[PDB]
């Protein structure tokens, strides 16, 4: 990357240049082309489609390390019987199906390798990674929605944190 | 025959002296002292409002002093005054150039400005209502693009340009009252102090200069970055400011010390910084990178306190309200969003 | 000590002014970083607790509350 070329004045300048590199009416076309070029580079092929179950902490760590530097990974830490969990797991299943480019996973707190660190008080804990680093951490996620919540809800929620692709 | 080579050395030796005067007071870093301050919780802001109307990439924006009305200049050659609270457009101004690099809102709310590759700072009166055809004043003078502009009041406005200069204009007459010269590279951004008697600017010569508006001269010159300073922002109490450069780092310079107090950088961060803003109390520093991402830094602990917009590669610009109630972000997909 | 200035100055004219600024800057009295950090830390700490973006905004005290 080095020197800036997409934002601030620097961007206005390069944008004007790239413009002529296509200009040689013409303005509007370029405006649309900039936006098109972008979605394209941010839209990656749909690899997954299911919520994967991790059994051990070594797996957790292995899924976020060896993942492509552009893939967003939503991990759900839960424990059966704990209210919310099931509803969340139902929603994630529908979401994973709708956003194949995003990798969804689930793992029992007991299997994390951090016992007491995850008490049922903060359970339905949703973690979000990308590029190896943690981007979001939602303790007691179920609190973000009504008692009865569904896919469409969790989607609206994650979308307002800028976590989901394609718009 | 004449010679400059010597005169080029007195400059380096003097710079050298200044370096030792600085190294003479550099006993400790800020992180050292704050090694006991409790880190802030993880900062996670959420979208409250979505502004729709622009038909192109958003280049710049600026909040109004009421922390409710804001402006956005877009590659669609349009200037829009919004009502964040309702998401309604109050004004809509057609520009001549699609290449607008900056835009400002007078602290009174009466006027608005913007300029770009047209090397002209255009001012619009919102009270006489010039939304359709009128353009109160076209500030001509610079021989380089207008990178940034900020109003001191209704008849005074400072500008920075790619022509290596900064100027204090008299809006009525339209005459370049003062000219601040010194930088050796294109001026990228500038920031006003709270009392409006001083202002700082960053350029492509890798230095930050503190100017005195009333007296028109340069008080001090800051250096530390090895690459261009693309953004700069004054600290709340006016005794310091932040800078962002192509070297992928943020530096907190204090005026009295005449040298940086701390640096914000991470090995994973390889893009240049093009935007910087402080939260109300100054505990938080928001940085905008050229990859359309935004990091929220802890001004005291020099560690990422969070991510704004959740690294979606959709932030082209941003800005915090005077009441510190919210953050606005512009995008390349034509949308603005407000976050709490 | 003037006001208005055009940029058609010679490289020398620029070097001259440059070293002059550099001399003035040398005569500048500097405070210890150690003393500036203390003051910075002070200001921030006692104010960060009232920062809306740091602590969060109570839903009823939020101007951008879920629009209804
Ligand atoms: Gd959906
Ligand atoms: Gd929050
Ligand atoms: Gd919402
Ligand atoms: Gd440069
Ligand atoms: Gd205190
Ligand atoms: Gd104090």
């Amino acid at each position: 990357e080095g020197q800036a070329t997409h934002t601030g004045p620097k961007g206005v300048i390069n944008d004007w240049r790239k413009f002529k590199l296509e200009s040689e009416g013409c303005l509007r076309k370029y405006r649309r082309q900039c936006m098109q070029d972008m979605h394209q580079k941010l839209s990656f092929g749909p690899r997954y489609g299911f919520v994967y179950e991790l059994e051990t902490g070594e797996q957790f760590l292995e899924t976020i390390e060896k993942e492509q530097k552009v893939t967003t990974i939503v991990v759900n830490i839960y424990e059966d019987g704990v209210r919310g969990c099931d509803a969340l797991n139902s929603s994630l299943e529908c979401l994973a199906a709708e956003y194949p480019m995003v990798k969804f996973c689930k793992i029992r707190a007991s299997n994390t390798g951090a016992g007491d660190r995850f008490s049922s008080d903060v359970l339905p804990t949703l973690l979000v990674y990308k590029g190896g680093e943690l981007i979001s951490n939602f303790i007691s996620v179920a609190e973000q929605f009504a008692e009865d919540f569904f896919a469409a809800d969790v989607e609206s929620f994650l979308n307002e944190y800028g976590l989901l692709p394609e718009r | 025959m004449s010679e400059l080579d010597q005169l080029r050395q007195e400059a380096e030796q003097l710079k050298n002296q200044i370096r030792d005067a600085r190294k003479a007071c550099a006993d400790a870093t800020l992180s050292q002292i704050t090694n006991n301050i409790d880190p802030v919780g993880r900062i996670q802001m959420r979208t409250r409002r979505t502004l729709r109307g622009h038909l192109a990439k958003i280049y710049a924006m600026h909040w109004g002093t009421d922390s409710r009305l804001l402006l956005s200049a877009s590659q669609d050659g349009k200037l829009i005054i919004w009502d964040s609270y309702t998401t309604n457009k109050v004004h809509a101004i057609p520009l001549r150039s699609s290449w607008v690099m900056t835009c400002a809102y007078a602290p009174s709310g009466n006027y608005v400005a913007c300029g770009g590759l047209d090397n002209i700072c255009s001012i619009y009166n919102l009270k006489t209502r010039e939304g359709n055809v009128r353009v109160s004043r076209e500030l001509a003078g610079h021989t380089g693009y207008l990178s940034c502009c900020r109003f001191l009041d209704d008849n005074q406005i400072v500008t920075s340009s790619g022509d290596t200069t900064c100027a204090l204009w008299d809006i009525e007459t339209g005459q370049q009252t003062t000219t601040f010269t010194g930088h050796t590279g294109d001026v990228m951004s500038l920031s006003l102090a709270p009392d409006t008697r001083l202002f700082v600017s960053g350029a492509c010569d890798a230095s930050a200069k503190l100017w005195d508006v009333r007296e028109g001269m340069c008080r001090q010159t800051f250096t530390g970055h090895e690459s261009d300073i693309n953004a700069i922002c004054f600290f709340p109490n006016g005794n310091a400011f932040a800078t962002g450069s192509d070297d992928a780092t943020c530096r907190l310079f204090d005026l009295r010390a005449d040298q940086e107090l701390m640096t914000y950088s991470h090995d994973n961060i390889i893009c240049g910084i093009t935007s910087v803003s402080f939260s109300k109390s100054g505990r938080l520093l928001l940085a905008g990178y050229d990859d359309f991402n935004c990091n929220v830094w802890d001004a005291l602990k020099a560690d990422r306190a969070g991510v704004l917009a959740g690294h979606d590669n959709r932030v082209s610009c941003l800005g915090v309200t005077d009441d510190g109630m919210a953050v606005a972000t512009g995008s390349w997909d034509s949308f603005l969003k407000i976050w709490n | 000590m003037p006001v208005i200035n055009i940029e058609d100055l010679t490289e020398k004219d620029k070097l001259k002014m440059e070293v002059d600024q550099l001399k003035k800057e040398v005569t500048l009295e500097r405070m210890l970083v150690s003393k500036c950090c203390e003051e910075f830390r002070d200001y921030v700490e006692e104010r960060s607790g009232e920062d809306p973006l740091v602590k969060g905004i109570p839903e009823d005290k939020n101007p951008f509350k879920e629009l209804k």
